[PDB]
C-alpha cells in the first residue's frame, strides 16, 4: 500500500524513451510528397511534469454550500449574512489550529504551520495560510507556504487542493455553527 | 535446395490493362480521358513530377512473373507529353 | 464587430464559427452564409445580422438549456433519440418529440403533449403529459379485387391476421415499417410470382373507426392476366462478358412468368460481374408484354461500370493478434484489382483460423475516385487458450494464438511422490510464407514406484521430434518430420502380452520370478496429411476435416515398427448452414512391427473417456492385462497386490488394469441442437449436443495358444457404446466440456464415468 | 446498495472511500450522487470524480462516455483540459490490452484505432490549451503516438514486402511520407520502397528514393 498508484497513470512509462522527430531533407531537383498532416505537433516548450510525476488526481473546485465559489489561486472565495467576522476565528479555534500572527483590524489573520492529513497522499503535507474578509461579505483564504516531508512545493496542482482543503475546514466550521 | 517447390496462390498486382484498351491512348489526352477507360492509376508520381504508372503484374502458381509497365508523362497543363510502354521484363 | 448577448457560448467559439475576417468585406451573400453557419452551430433559436455602422451588429437568442425532463424505462426513449439534460432543444423538437413519443408508446396507447415552462437563468423546463386512449387493432382488412385466388388464400403473409381464435399466441397489432409495407410487397411478389404480369397496386385505403376502436386497410387491384414468358434478350456491356451471362438466361420459352427467377437472374449477373472486378453493375429488368400473344419478352439492361481496384485493406478489431496474422490469411492483393470470392475467401480462412468470432467483411468505396475501394475486416477476437490446474500437482496450458503471432504453444506437467512428467509443444505456422508450418515437441516422462531407492519398477522416457508441414491444395496440407524417443525399464513385473513383445524383441526375460532390465532408443520418421474445410475454426456449423498421422522407424534403431492413425470430423447443418447441425467423427488406428515385429507397448492406442467414448474411464476399452505369478522384492508395507506368491496365487491371473492394443476404432454421431431456453442471443459461445459414442481396441496378436477362459483380445467383436447429452461452454478460463451418457454396451468395459468435466481443449 | 443519507454526507463517505478505497464501491455512491441533484452544485465535481475513478478502475468505456458527456455538456472553462487529457489518456489505455504487457513484445501493429483517437484528443488538447499542467506530457504522448502509427504502416509495408506486394508497398510508404514524414519508421521504410521500385523494374523512382536516402542518414 504505497498509495502512489492513485496519483499516477495506469500504463507504463515507455513512451518517454521514444526517439525525437527529425524531418527529411529533400534532394536537389525534387521534393518530398506533400503533405496532409493531419498529424502535427506544434512547438510547445515544457515545462510541466511527465510520466508518473504528473498528478492525475481530479482537480478541486469545492465546496460551495448563497453557494457558488469564484475562481482558484493563490486565492479562495466564499447574498450573505449580517455581520460578525470573528465567527471565522471561533471556528478556527474550534479545530484547535495554532494561530501566530493576529490582527483584528482588517478582519485578517495568518494561520500557522499546523500540518494537514490525506489518505491518497504519499508522504504528507502542511502549510501556513492567510484569512481575510473584504466587504456583502466574502471570506478569502490564500497561502504562502508548502511542505512535503519538509520540501517546498510551488506547483499549481497541489495549490488548488490544499487551498481548498483549508477552505473546506473554514466552510465546515462556519457551515456547522451558522446553521 | 529448391529446384522445384509448392505451394503458392496467384498474386496479381497492378492496374488491369487488356492490351487493346492500351491501344485507346493517344497523344493529346487531357489526363481526364486517360482515366476514362484505363483506370485511376494505382501508382502515380511522387516526387515533384507528373507521370501515371500503369503496371500489370501477375505471379500465378510458381510459374513466373509477367508484368508490362506503361508509364505516361504529362505536362503542367494536364496533357500527356510522353508514352513509355515496356512489356515483360529482363 | 460587436455581438450580443449570448448566454452559454462566448465570443471565442462564436466568432470562429462564422466567416467574419474582421475588417472586412461587404458581401450580402456572406450575411446569409454567416447567419446560416451561426444557425448551423445549433446554439440559437433565432439570429439576426444588422449593420448600424461602420461596425457590424449581431443579434442572438440563445438556445434553451433544459433543466429537467419530467415524463409525467420512462426516460429510455428520451435519453436516446434524443436529449438528456443538456443541449439546446428548440422548436423542431416539439414537432418530432411529440410524434416520436406517440409512436414509441405502441410497443411492449396515448396522445401526448409538451409543456415548456421557462425558468430563470437560461430559459426552459419541459413536462410531458399523456392521455388514456385510444388503441387500435387490426379490425377488418381485405382486398377487393382478386377473383383468384380466394381472398383468405391471398393473405398470409408476414402479417396482419384479422382474425380468429383459438388458441392463438404472439399477437397482436401492427403497422408501417416492416408490417403493412413489407406485406404489401409480399402480396406484390406473390401476384407477380406466378404469372400475372403488369400487376400494379392502385394506391391504398387507410381509415380510422370514428370510435377509434378499429383500423381498416384496403388494397385495390388490377391483376393483369397471365402472360407466360417467351425468351430473354440481354442488351448492354461488358468485357465480363457474354457466354456466362447468356448461359444464365437459358430459361426456355413456354414457361409461365416468374418474378423471383427474373430477380434471381439479376443478382446472379451482379455476382458474376462482381467476381471479375465490377462491384456496382447497375442492372434492371423491363418485360415487354404482348397482348395478342400469350407471351412476354424480357429486356435485361446491364452496365458493368468501371472494374474496381483495392486501395487499402484494413483489419479493425484485433487488440491482441498482430496485423500480419489476418493479412497473411488473405487472398486479395492491396494495390490490385478486386474481385469477389477472393474477399470471401479472406473471411473463409479468417473463420478457419478460429482465432476470432465473429469476423465480418465490408466493401466500401473511396471518396473522389470511382475506381478505388477499401475493404475492411472487423473481428471480435475471441479468447484462444485453456489453463488447466489440478491437484499431487497437475498444470497444463494451451495457447493457439500466443500473444501476437499465432505461434501454437502448449505445456503440460505433473508431479507427485511417484510420477514426474513434462511436455512442451511449439508449432510456428507460416514459416517463411505460404502457410509452411514448422514445430518441435519435447517429451519427458519418468516415474518409479517406491523410490528409496532403486528397488521396484522404474520407467524413464526421453522424447523429441520436429515436423515441417506445407500446403499443396488450398484446403490441403501435409507434414514431414522426424523424432527420437528413449525408453528405460526396470522390474515392471511379468504379464502375457508385454512379454510377448519382449520375447519378439530378442531379450528373454526370466519368466515369472521378479525384475529384469530393458533399454531401447528408437528414431521415427513421421508424416501427415491434413484436409480442413470448415465453417469456422471452432463450433463448426458446416464442413469436415480429415487428419492422417503416421510414423515408420528408420535404421539403425533398436525398436522397428510403423504406426498409422486417422481422424475424421463432419458437420452437416440440417436447415440452412446454421442452428440445427448433425455432426459425426471417427478415430481409427493401427500399426505393427517390422521384421520379426513387434510394435512396442509404449505405442498402443487406448480409448474411452471424454476423448474417445464418453461415459467410460480413460484409457480402458478392449485390452486388459493378464498377469502371471511372481515374487515382489517389496511385498506388503500396507500395499496389496494383484498376483504374487505368498500371498499365494500361481496359475496365471486376470487383471482389472489395462494395457491397450495396436488397433483401434471409434465413431461418434452427435445431434447438435441450440442451447435450451433462457438464451443469450450471444449464445454462440455455448453448444449443446446429444451424442452416441462407440469404439473398441484390440491387439492383432492373441491366441489360440491361450485356450482359456481369459477373453479374446484380438477381435472387433463386442464394441463399446454410449448415448447421452454433452455441452461445451466457452469461459474466460477456457472451453469447458461436460458430458453425461453411457452405456448401450460394456459388455465388460470395466470402469465407467457417466459424468465427465474436461478443460480442454478436448475432441 | 447506497442509502438515503443526506446528500452532503454521502459525498463525504464516497470522498474518503474515493481517496483511500477500492474505487467502485465509492463509484456507486458517486453515481447515485449523480442521479440526485441533477444540476449542481456537486454535479461537476461528482462527474469529475466519476471520470477519474472510472479510469483508474479500468472502466474505460464508461469513463469515455462520461468525459464525452462532460466536455459536450459544459465546455466553459477550466477545468476541461484535465478532462481532455483524460480522453486521450483513456483512448491510449484502450491500446496496450494487455498481458503483453509483461514481456517485451512490440504492440506497434495490432489495431491502431485507439492510438489515432488518442492522437486526435491530445491534439485538440494542445492546439488547444498550451498552458495547463498537462500539455508537454500530452505532447510527448503525441510524438510517441505518431511514431507508433508510423510503426503500423511500416509493419504492413514489411509483410507486403515479404509477399511480393510491391505496388501496395509503394502505396503504403508513400502514405507514410504523406502522413508521418518525420517519424522513424518512414526513414526505415524508405529502403522498402526502393526495393519495391527496383523489384518492379522501375529504376527512375528507384534512383529518386535512393537519393532521398542519400540526403539523410538517421534518425
Amino acid at each position: 500500500s504505497d498509495s502512489r498508484y492513485k496519483r499516477q497513470v495506469s500504463g507504463d512509462e515507455a513512451y518517454l524513451e521514444a526517439a525525437p522527430l527529425a524531418e527529411l531533407h529533400a534532394p536537389a531537383g525534387m521534393i518530398l510528397p506533400v503533405t496532409s498532416g493531419d498529424y502535427a505537433i506544434p512547438v510547445t516548450n515544457g515545462s510541466g511534469a511527465v510520466g508518473k510525476a504528473l498528478d492525475i488526481r481530479p482537480p478541486a473546485q469545492p465546496l460551495a454550500l448563497g453557494a457558488r465559489t469564484q475562481f482558484t489561486g493563490d486565492t479562495a472565495s466564499l447574498g450573505r449574512g449580517n455581520t460578525l467576522w470573528p465567527q471565522v476565528v471561533s471556528v478556527l479555534q474550534a479545530k484547535n489550529y495554532t494561530i501566530t500572527q493576529r490582527d483584528d483590524a482588517g478582519q485578517t489573520l495568518t494561520t500557522d504551520w499546523v500540518q494537514w492529513n490525506r489518505l491518497d497522499e504519499d508522504e504528507q503535507y502542511r502549510g501556513r495560510y492567510q484569512i481575510s474578509v473584504k466587504p456583502q461579505q466574502a471570506v478569502t483564504v490564500k497561502l504562502l507556504n508548502l511542505e512535503q516531508a519538509g520540501k517546498p512545493v510551488a506547483d499549481a496542482a497541489s495549490m488548488q487542493r490544499y487551498s481548498t482543503e483549508m477552505m473546506n475546514v473554514i466552510s465546515a466550521g462556519l457551515d456547522k455553527s451558522a446553521t | 535446395t529448391l529446384e522445384r517447390v509448392v505451394y503458392r496462390p496467384d498474386i496479381n498486382q497492378g492496374n488491369y490493362l487488356t492490351a487493346n484498351d492500351v491501344s485507346k491512348i493517344r497523344v493529346g489526352m487531357t489526363q481526364q480521358q486517360v482515366a476514362y477507360a484505363l483506370g485511376t492509376p494505382l501508382m502515380s508520381d511522387p516526387f515533384g513530377t507528373n507521370t501515371w504508372f500503369y503496371v500489370f503484374r501477375q505471379q500465378p502458381g510458381h510459374e513466373g512473373v509477367t508484368q508490362q509497365t506503361l508509364t505516361l508523362t504529362f505536362n503542367s497543363s494536364g496533357v500527356l507529353t510522353n508514352i513509355d510502354n515496356k512489356p515483360a521484363l529482363s | 464587430i460587436h455581438f450580443e448577448g449570448l448566454q452559454r457560448v462566448a465570443v471565442g467559439a462564436a466568432l470562429l464559427s462564422m466567416p467574419v475576417r474582421t475588417g472586412d468585406t461587404v458581401n450580402d451573400e456572406d450575411i446569409s452564409n454567416t447567419i446560416r453557419a451561426l444557425f448551423a452551430t445549433g446554439n440559437f433559436e433565432d439570429v439576426r445580422v444588422l449593420r448600424d455602422g461602420d461596425t457590424l451588429l449581431v443579434q442572438v437568442k440563445e438556445r434553451p438549456t433544459i433543466a429537467s425532463i419530467t415524463f409525467s424505462m420512462l426516460k429510455q426513449n428520451l435519453e436516446a433519440s434524443g436529449v438528456r439534460v443538456g443541449e439546446s432543444l428548440d422548436r423542431t423538437t416539439i414537432a418530432d418529440i411529440e410524434k416520436g413519443l406517440e409512436d414509441f408508446y405502441y410497443s411492449v396507447s396515448a396522445s401526448v403533449k409538451a409543456v415548456v415552462t421557462p425558468l430563470p437563468r437560461n430559459r426552459v423546463d419541459l413536462k410531458l403529459v399523456f392521455q388514456e386512449g385510444v388503441s387500435a387493432e387490426i379490425q377488418q382488412i381485405n382486398i377487393v379485387g382478386n377473383h383468384a385466388f380466394t381472398t383468405d388464400e391471398l393473405i398470409s403473409h408476414f402479417q396482419l391476421r384479422d382474425e380468429v381464435p383459438w388458441w392463438n399466441v404472439v399477437g397482436d397489432r401492427k403497422y408501417q415499417k416492416q408490417k403493412l409495407a413489407g406485406d404489401l410487397e409480399t402480396l406484390r411478389s406473390y401476384y407477380l410470382d406466378r404469372g400475372y404480369a403488369r400487376f400494379n397496386i392502385d394506391s391504398t385505403q387507410v381509415s380510422l373507426t370514428p370510435d377509434k376502436k378499429g383500423i381498416y386497410v384496403t388494397v385495390n387491384i388490377t391483376e393483369g392476366d397471365q402472360y407466360k414468358l417467351s425468351g430473354v434478350e440481354v442488351s448492354g456491356n461488358l468485357a465480363g462478358h457474354s457466354a456466362e451471362i447468356e448461359q444464365l438466361t437459358k430459361i426456355e420459352p413456354g414457361e409461365l412468368y416468374n418474378g423471383t427467377k427474373v430477380t434471381k437472374m439479376e443478382d446472379d449477373i451482379k455476382k458474376l460481374l462482381g467476381r471479375y472486378g465490377y462491384a456496382y453493375p447497375r442492372v434492371q429488368s423491363m418485360p415487354e408484354i404482348n397482348d395478342a400473344d400469350k407471351t412476354v419478352k424480357l429486356r435485361v439492361n446491364v452496365d458493368a461500370g468501371n472494374r474496381f481496384y483495392v486501395r487499402k485493406i484494413r483489419f479493425e478489431g484485433n487488440d491482441t493478434s498482430k496485423d500480419a496474422v489476418l493479412r497473411r490469411e488473405m487472398r486479395q492483393m492491396e494495390g490490385a484489382w478486386l474481385g469477389s470470392d477472393l474477399v470471401d475467401q479472406g473471411k473463409e480462412r479468417l473463420n478457419r483460423l478460429g482465432f476470432f468470432e465473429t469476423v465480418d467483411t465490408d466493401t466500401q468505396r473511396v471518396p473522389g475516385s470511382p475506381d478505388q475501394v477499401d475493404v475492411v475486416y472487423k473481428v471480435k477476437e475471441r479468447n484462444t487458450g485453456s489453463f488447466n490446474f489440478g491437484i499431487s500437482f497437475q498444470a497444463g496450458v494451451q495457447q493457439d494464438n500466443w500473444l501476437g503471432t499465432g505461434y501454437a504453444v502448449g505445456i503440460n506437467g505433473t508431479k507427485n511422490d511417484y510420477q514426474t512428467y513434462a511436455e512442451l509443444s511449439v508449432t510456428n505456422p507460416y514459416f517463411t510464407v505460404d502457410g509452411v508450418s514448422l514445430g518441435g515437441r519435447l517429451f519427458y516422462n519418468d516415474f518409479q514406484a517406491d523410490d528409496a531407492d532403486l528397488s521396484d519398477y522404474t520407467n524413464k522416457s526421453y522424447g523429441t521430434d520436429v515436423t515441417l508441414g506445407f500446403p499443396i491444395n488450398e484446403y490441403n496440407s501435409l507434414r514431414a518430420g522426424l523424432g527420437y524417443v528413449h525408453n528405460s525399464l526396470s522390474n515392471m513385473q511379468p504379464q502375457v502380452a508385454m512379454w510377448r513383445y519382449l520375447y519378439s524383441m530378442g531379450e528373454h526375460p526370466s519368466t515369472s520370478d521378479q525384475d529384469n532390465s530393458f533399454k531401447t532408443d528408437d528414431f521415427t520418421f513421421n508424416y501427415g496429411w491434413t484436409y480442413n474445410k470448415l465453417d469456422r475454426g471452432y463450433f463448426p456449423t458446416d464442413g469436415s476435416r480429415v487428419n492422417l498421422t503416421g510414423k515408420v522407424t528408420i535404421p539403425g534403431s533398436d525398436n522397428e515398427y510403423y504406426k498409422v492413425t486417422l481422424d475424421t470430423a463432419t458437420y452437416v447443418p440440417i436447415d440452412d448452414d446454421h442452428k440445427w447441425v448433425v455432426l459425426g467423427r471417427t478415430r481409427w488406428g493401427y500399426g505393427d512391427g517390422l521384421g520379426g515385429k513387434e510394435m512396442p507397448f509404449y505405442e498402443n492406442f487406448y480409448a474411452g473417456g471424454s476423448s474417445t467414448v464418453r461415459g467410460f474411464q480413460s484409457n480402458t476399452i478392449g485390452p486388459k492385462a493378464v498377469y502371471f505369478p511372481h515374487q515382489a522384492s517389496n511385498y506388503d508395507p500396507d500395499y496389496d497386490y494383484e498376483c504374487a506368491t505368498q500371498d499365494g496365487a500361481k496359475d496365471l491371473c486376470k487383471s482389472d488394469d489395462a494395457v491397450g492394443g495396436n488397433a483401434m476404432a471409434v465413431a461418434s454421431l452427435e445431434f447438435i441442437t441450440p442451447t435450451p431456453f433462457i438464451s443469450d442471443k450471444y449464445a454462440n459461445s455455448v453448444r449443446t449436443s446429444f451424442f452416441w459414442d462407440m469404439g473398441t481396441v484390440w491387439d492383432t496378436n492373441w491366441d489360440s495358444s491361450q485356450y482359456s477362459g481369459y477373453p479374446d483380445y484380438s477381435d472387433p467383436s463386442n464394441i463399446r457404446m454410449s448415448a447421452g447429452i454433452a455441452l461445451q461452454w466457452m469461459s474466460p478460463l477456457g472451453p469447458l466440456v461436460f458430458s453425461y451418457a453411457q452405456p448401450f454396451k460394456k459388455y465388460d468395459g470395466d470402469k465407467a464415468e457417466q459424468f465427465q468435466f474436461n478443460i480442454g481443449k478436448t475432441w | 446498495e447506497v442509502p438515503d443519507n443526506p446528500p452532503n454526507e454521502i459525498y463525504a463517505t464516497a470522498q474518503q472511500k474515493l481517496q483511500d478505497g477500492n474505487w467502485r464501491q465509492a463509484i456507486t455512491q458517486l453515481e447515485a450522487l449523480d442521479n440526485r441533484y441533477p444540476f449542481g452544485p456537486y454535479s461537476q465535481q461528482v462527474q469529475l470524480d466519476l471520470i477519474y475513478a472510472y479510469y483508474k478502475n479500468a472502466d474505460l468505456p464508461l469513463a469515455q462516455a462520461a468525459i464525452d458527456r462532460f466536455i459536450r455538456l459544459n465546455p466553459t472553462h477550466p477545468n476541461i483540459d484535465y478532462v481532455m487529457y483524460m480522453r486521450g489518456l483513456t483512448n491510449m489505455a484502450l491500446d496496450d490490452s494487455a498481458l503483453q504487457g509483461f514481456f517485451g513484445v512490440d504492440r506497434s501493429d495490432r489495431d491502431p484505432q485507439h492510438a489515432r483517437a488518442a492522437f486526435s484528443d491530445f491534439s485538440k488538447l494542445v492546439r488547444g490549451y498550451p498552458n495547463s499542467q498537462y500539455t508537454t506530457d500530452a505532447t510527448k504522448r503525441l510524438v510517441f503516438l505518431k511514431d507508433r502509427l508510423a510503426k503500423y504502416e511500416y509493419s504492413v509495408a514489411e509483410y507486403y514486402t515479404e509477399r511480393g506486394a510491391w505496388v501496395a508497398v509503394v502505396n503504403r510508404v508513400e502514405g507514410m511520407l504523406r502522413d508521418y514524414p518525420d517519424t522513424q519508421a518512414t526513414r526505415d521504410a524508405l529502403p522498402l520502397m526502393e526495393n519495391a521500385y527496383r523489384q518492379m523494374q522501375m529504376n527512375a523512382q528507384a534512383e529518386k528514393v535512393a537519393k532521398i536516402i542519400a540526403a539523410n542518414s538517421s534518425n
